[PDB]
């Protein structure tokens, strides 16, 4: 049963890769290669939903 | 409608320095940069 | 490796799906034979 409809509030800077979220009704793909030094800490994939705060 | 009815914000005025001359108190970098306690943010419609 | 990443669409042009069918480094085909076939009707 993999419909769970989670919300991830997650901060619009401390997400990775600011640049790739750019774009209005675009599906912009975002891949979960962690990179271990940076700040702009890593998406969880297996989420549904996000808002971005 | 969900553009037109939802904004975001971008601080990018005043621009201060935190120890360091790069490192904005908006976060980001000095050439980086293009609430509005101490960051002058600017209402605008959201492209993301 | 997809389940690391490849994002197939930037893993694909022509010449790379084209070298792929012509290589038989791995199970048997049948293409020397259709591809034949088919030029005879084009021949």
């Amino acid at each position: 049963r993999g419909k769970i409809c989670t919300i991830g509030i997650a901060p619009w800077g401390i997400v990775e890769n600011q640049e790739d979220l750019i774009g209005r009704d675009v599906v912009r793909p975002y891949q979960t290669m962690s990179n271990p030094m940076s700040k702009l800490t890593v998406l969880n994939s297996m989420h549904s939903h996000f808002i971005l705060a | 409608w969900i553009e037109r009815a939802f904004y975001k914000r971008e601080c990018v005025h005043i621009i201060p320095s935190t120890k360091d001359p790069h490192r904005c108190c908006c976060g980001r970098l000095i050439g980086q940069h293009v609430w509005s306690i101490s960051k002058h943010t600017q209402l605008s419609p959201t492209d993301a | 490796l997809i389940e690391n990443g490849v994002s197939m669409h930037r893993f694909l042009t022509i010449s790379r799906l084209e070298e792929l069918y012509n290589t038989r480094h791995g199970p048997s085909n049948t293409l020397y034979h259709l591809v034949r076939d088919v030029k005879k009707r084009e021949y």
